[PDB]
C-alpha cells in the first residue's frame, strides 16, 4: 500500500552545484517503455 | 489529504521498514510520477486516498485524480536542475546541460546524473522552475554511467 509524503516546492536554486556532462546517443524504445542504444 | 503542489516521495511499507520506491509532482490538484514506480496502483495520503487517472507503460507516466497537467518543454538550449529527491535524503538541485537522446521519432533532452532508483519520478525543472519532464527513464552507455530521458506527457 503506497503512501506519499510532501519533500519540496519545486523552485530554481540559484548557484546550485553543476555537474553531469551531456552526451549525444542514438536510442531505440521498445514497447516496455525501455531504452536502448543503437550501435 | 495533502494536495499542496510541490514533491513528493512515494513510499511503501510492503517491504522492510518503510521504503521510497520514487518520487513525484503535485501540481493543480493531479499526482504525476513514472508508471513503474507504482505500477499504476491506488496511492494514499494520510487518510485519503488517490486513484489513477491516465497512464502508459510506453511514455512511462502515470497521473493520479485527473488528467497529466505538465507540459513545459526544455528549450534544446539551456542548463535545467534536477530536483533530486533521494530515499532517506533533503531534496536538492543539481544544474546540468542536458544531452540528447536521437530516436527514429525525433529528439528527447537526456540529464547525466545518477541517483538511486528510489528516485525515480523526481522532476526536471527550467529556469523559471516549470516541470519540463521527469527523471528515471534511461539507459547504461558504455563506461557503464546512466542517462536518463527528460520524459514529458501531453497537456489534452
Ligand atoms: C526505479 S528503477 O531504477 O529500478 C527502474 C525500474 C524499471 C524501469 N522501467 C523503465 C520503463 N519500462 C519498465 C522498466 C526503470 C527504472
Amino acid at each position: 500500500d503506497m503512501y506519499i509524503e510532501r519533500a519540496g516546492d519545486i523552485t530554481w536554486e540559484k548557484d546550485a552545484e553543476v555537474t553531469g556532462n551531456s552526451p549525444r546517443l542514438d536510442v531505440a524504445l521498445d514497447e516496455s517503455g525501455d531504452f536502448s542504444l543503437v550501435e | 489529504g495533502e494536495t499542496t503542489d510541490g514533491v513528493y516521495r512515494v513510499m511503501t511499507r510492503r517491504l522492510l521498514g518503510s521504503t521510497q520506491v520514487g518520487v513525484g509532482v503535485m501540481q493543480e490538484g493531479v499526482f504525476h510520477t513514472m508508471w513503474h514506480v507504482t505500477k499504476g496502483a491506488a496511492l494514499r495520503s494520510g487518510e485519503g486516498r488517490l486513484d489513477p487517472y491516465w497512464g502508459d507503460v510506453k511514455q512511462d507516466l502515470v497521473s493520479y485524480c485527473g488528467p497529466w497537467k505538465l507540459d513545459a518543454a526544455w528549450d534544446g538550449l539551456s542548463e535545467v536542475q534536477l530536483l533530486a529527491v533521494p530515499p532517506g535524503e533533503r531534496a536538492k538541485n543539481i544544474q546540468t546541460l542536458p544531452g540528447i537522446f536521437k530516436t527514429k521519432d525525433g529528439d528527447i533532452g537526456a540529464v547525466a546524473l545518477d541517483y538511486p532508483a528510489g528516485t525515480s519520478g523526481s522532476p526536471i525543472l527550467d529556469k523559471c522552475g516549470r516541470v519540463i519532464g521527469l527523471y528515471g527513464n534511461g539507459v547504461v552507455i558504455k563506461n557503464g554511467s546512466y542517462v536518463s530521458a527528460i520524459t514529458q506527457g501531453k497537456r489534452e
